[PDB]
């Protein structure tokens, strides 16, 4: 598993005694108000804060399938985890084909082999991202929604099964329209179940985390203040201290958070 | 998949070679092609035309190819490393260093005569290295901080150059003014015996980084997640640039829009993939410079126009064009 | 809704500038104590020659340093507001290049009236500052990115003409060009200040008449448009006012040199971005810094008279080295 | 009444669009990305009809008179725009920003209003702070206080929100939308706001207009408009509605 045990990250401490584990096959959604430290915790699971990169000091164990992250080379690490970020407007007008292929960079053997399996994976990843209509296109004529499908294609390409890995979503779901957001978190869950992949996704709408996550970690002031299935964690008292927001729950035919 | 441009590369090649021949058959010392072929063939009647072709005119052609090729390829690399088409090989401060190296030699003293490119060369690299050291923090290099370190050291450098120009006499002024204007009139074989391997090496370090450069143009954080040593690569690209551009400007003076223009055309022609753009740029760079330097030798002959002048008369419609391009 | 207790900062600089200014007259190549120099300028028959060295050789140079500093300080404050960016220099308009084109066109194509040089630099300064504007504006919307792109392109073409003209210049012409291009207050005489000063003051007036609109524009261009600021008319009024003051100054001082970046940046860090403080604040501090720089040249290497651009670059370098050290981490 | 009748904007991104913002009421505008929400908002603001290369046809009127005929600086006293809190180019104090709200009016009653604006927006602890030390939530609150300073009454004006709820937290985007209505009602003031979360508009709008491919496809109180088939042809998204005792939208 991908695991933080008694994690501290530090300018004071932004993460204080934090313990969370990402389970292969299951999707863990990360909730918290702005500044709660969600994006730090995720950078920490990426390994941006531990190794020959930083002055910020980190304490406690963080573990990927059994070894401390700090002992995992950025090249090797690029094969066990991938990060789907956000503000994807590229600096130069690459093609879609090129963006996705770049996800095969940590695998390309010579240095940038672009082998035939790689062009297939790139096509099959564009397939599951639902972006295969966009083969050819200049990435700068793409709506933010199309581009967001392409970046998802590219991050799948990097994790494609070959010869347990981890996918870290950094608020991928916002600025997608409604139907789009549910589409992506459904596919993410499917991939996580099919490839035995551990997913941590930072999500804004707690109702959205409720429908698509197997597990929820509510992060309040550098610490995880609730963890577990959407049924048990999603409660008025928890939403209360995580968000300062007085809510109530309501049923359907997964239960929805509602104000007042 | 959607991008078959190796004919673009191969075309630029043919056009470059073609231009090379055309440059060897024109023009100041009047040689008709018939005396040109006889001279190259060993006919003793064409003995003086041969010395011109091989001792005056060949070194300038090969230098123009080195200059244009070196600026195109390092433009290609700088713009990928900074993910901005406007990044220019000079941002390291190599160009000021060379100016300061050359102008402290012209104005103080001493030795001769291949001493001018050595001072210019040691000045570039030293100012390059200083600008790097001021920005890095052992060991993380932010590219914003590189620029500030550059603005600042170029301030300091420019003052030292201003002070030398001030205490210089009329001969020494004539030399700075023209050294900084750009020229290939110097070119002889022993010169570019040294320069060529210097920029031959730089280009090898840059091609050796092309795949990491492509990942980088996707995101510094994105490249980092794919396994690129983003810190080690910035330092690697910067050295290679400071190295070929240093050797180049040390014996051509300051030129002059090519490192911006050629990569931007190949990027418009073939997309940004560093695997095509660096050879493409180096190729189109060498082609545009030869063409420029040919015009300088012959447009007002026997005047030898500084080629800084001509390569600016290239950047002017280019920038005016991509103005007109991006009105929306 | 309180305030920041600036106006004493403004008052101090005015005093410090004024003080320094007075001492500047006594420490040039002609050394004279405050007492004897007062007496001479006030009509003492015993000091008719001393009045002539002070009122004719020193004064125009000290006054020119105040016009240059105050000019660059104020136009920089305006441009940095206009571009919402502390790195906009007053040069970018186009005007510096045209000055250097017109100055070199005249020095090199002789076929000399001492009013011929500044008038040429001023015409070229405005013409290429006006040509760059037309290339960027589309009758009539002025995108600041396109203004910068026209500038890059028109600057390339003017440097082509300059180097071409330098290339053909004989020894005397080359010596003017490089001297003028290092920046000097040593050409300062009253008859030209009669012309330069009202330009700088009229540019100065036009900027002040825009201190509120510029403050609103610091909020966002579209934000300011929603507040009623006519941001297109605002862009053009600042540029023509900057072009008019800088063009007058480069015409008789040459190329200098970092003040319009440095001065409005310290006044800001002391009093905030409020255009109502910064524009007079930066001009006082600019006049104070330029004069400190010219007092430095006429002194540190006496009797050499060091180019002023060299000394103002020796302010720029520590200023940007301070910026660097400050914005580590960030 | 701020009204658009048979409004076209240009290809064409708004096709025959009729809608009306009316005082005391908050209309919320819903649509997917690229539906022309932001174009229509700029149109009401008067950005595409004064003097400032696109084609606009139809009547857009503010309290009777056509927008095409209202100066920018007088127009600035009839409407204001909340643009989602951006940190300015230079470090103004919170007071200087809010007072800038008073720019179209400009002092003395100004400093008084800027205070009472800062208070209604719950951003008065922030006085004398540099806006660049502020979190985006505080920055949002201060920008809100600047727009209230601009519309403050003394002796029917309009407030347009261009997605101000954006990335405020759950509890703060609810406060802001509530306080808009509260102010819309007291000052008798027409509010048009682009909202992302359809349930957020349900809970705080008085009218919901849905934008589908350049044109309006529904308009009325949340109760009558928040239907599965409207959410379908607006968002291409299959939902159902659940009660609460404000019925909330849910997929499946
Ligand atoms: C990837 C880079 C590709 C660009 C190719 C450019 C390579 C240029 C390397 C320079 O090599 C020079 O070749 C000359 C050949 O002429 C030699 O001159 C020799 O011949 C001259 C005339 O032919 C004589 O004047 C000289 O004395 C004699 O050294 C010269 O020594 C040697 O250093
Ligand atoms: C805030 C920005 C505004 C700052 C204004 C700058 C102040 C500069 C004033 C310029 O006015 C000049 O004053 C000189 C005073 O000396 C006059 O010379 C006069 O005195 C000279 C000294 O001998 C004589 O040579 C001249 O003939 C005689 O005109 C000169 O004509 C006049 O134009």
């Amino acid at each position: 598993m991908l695991t933080a045990h008694h994690l501290d990250v530090a300018h004071g401490t932004i993460l204080r005694d934090l313990s969370l584990s990402i389970e292969p096959g299951r999707v863990t959604a990360l909730l918290g108000r702005n500044g709660a430290g969600k994006s730090t915790l995720l950078k920490t699971f990426a390994g941006e804060l531990t190794g020959s990169v930083a002055g910020v000091r980190v304490t406690g164990d963080v573990t990927l399938n059994g070894e401390p992250l700090a002992r995992i080379d950025a090249p090797r690490l690029a094969c066990l985890r991938a990060v789907l970020p956000q503000a994807a407007q590229p600096a130069f007008p690459f093609s879609v084909d090129e963006i996705v292929l770049l996800g095969r960079y940590p695998h390309a053997r010579r240095s940038g082999a672009t082998s035939h399996r790689d062009r297939d994976i790139a096509w099959r990843a564009l397939e599951r991202a639902g972006a295969d209509a966009l083969v050819g296109r200049d990435v700068t004529t793409l709506s933010g929604g199309e581009l967001a499908r392409v970046q998802f294609a590219r991050v799948l390409a990097q994790l494609w099964p070959d010869h347990p890995r981890y996918l870290l979503l950094d608020e991928p779901t916002a600025a997608l329209d409604l139907a789009h957001q549910h589409r992506l978190l459904d596919t993410v869950r499917a991939v996580a179940r099919e490839w035995q992949l551990g997913v941590l996704a930072i999500v804004h709408d707690p109702n959205l985390a409720a429908r698509h996550a197997d597990a929820i970690a509510m992060l309040a002031d550098g610490t995880i203040v609730a963890h577990g299935a959407p049924r048990d964690v999603m409660t008025p008292a928890h939403i209360a201290q995580c968000y300062g927001f007085a809510v109530k729950m309501v049923e359907t035919g997964p239960p929805v958070m509602v104000p007042a | 998949s959607r991008r078959f441009a190796p004919f673009v590369l191969a075309a630029l090649a043919i056009l470059m070679g073609a231009m090379s021949v055309v440059a060897l058959c024109v023009g100041a010392y009047r040689i008709p092609l018939a005396e040109a072929w006889a001279a190259l063939s060993g006919d003793p009647a064409a003995q003086q035309a041969r010395a011109v072709l091989l001792d005056i005119r060949a070194p300038r052609v090969v230098l123009a190819l080195l200059v244009g090729g070196g600026f195109g390829a390092t433009g290609a690399a700088m713009q990928a490393l900074f993910r901005n088409p406007l990044a220019d090989p000079g941002l390291v401060g190599v160009s000021s260093g060379a100016a300061l190296g050359a102008t402290t030699l012209i104005v103080l003293g001493h030795a001769s005569a291949a001493a001018l490119p050595v001072a210019a060369f040691a000045g570039g690299l030293a100012v390059a290295a200083l600008v790097y050291r001021l920005a890095a923090s052992r060991g993380r290099l932010a590219l914003p901080l590189l620029l500030l370190a550059g603005i600042a050291i170029n301030a300091l450098v420019g003052a030292a150059i201003g002070l030398l120009t001030f205490v210089a006499d009329d001969a020494q002024l004539r030399s700075l003014t023209f050294w900084s204007l750009g020229s290939l009139g110097g070119a002889q074989w022993p010169t570019l015996a040294a320069v060529a391997p210097c920029v031959a090496l730089g280009g090898v370090l840059l091609v050796r980084e092309r795949d990491a450069l492509n990942a980088l143009q996707l995101g510094e954080t994105e490249a980092l997640h794919l396994g690129v040593p983003v810190q080690r690569l910035k330092r690697r690209v910067l050295v290679a640039v400071a190295l070929a551009v240093g050797a180049l400007v040390s014996c051509a003076g300051i030129i002059g829009f090519i490192g911006l223009v050629a990569p931007h055309c190949v990027r418009l022609a073939c997309g940004p993939d560093q695997r095509i753009v660096l050879p493409g740029a180096a190729l189109l760079g060498a082609l545009l410079t030869l063409a420029a330097d040919l015009a300088a030798r012959t447009v007002a002959a026997p005047a030898d126009i500084p080629l800084g002048v001509l390569t600016a008369l290239l950047g002017a419609p280019f920038f005016l064009a991509l103005l007109w391009k991006n009105r929306g």
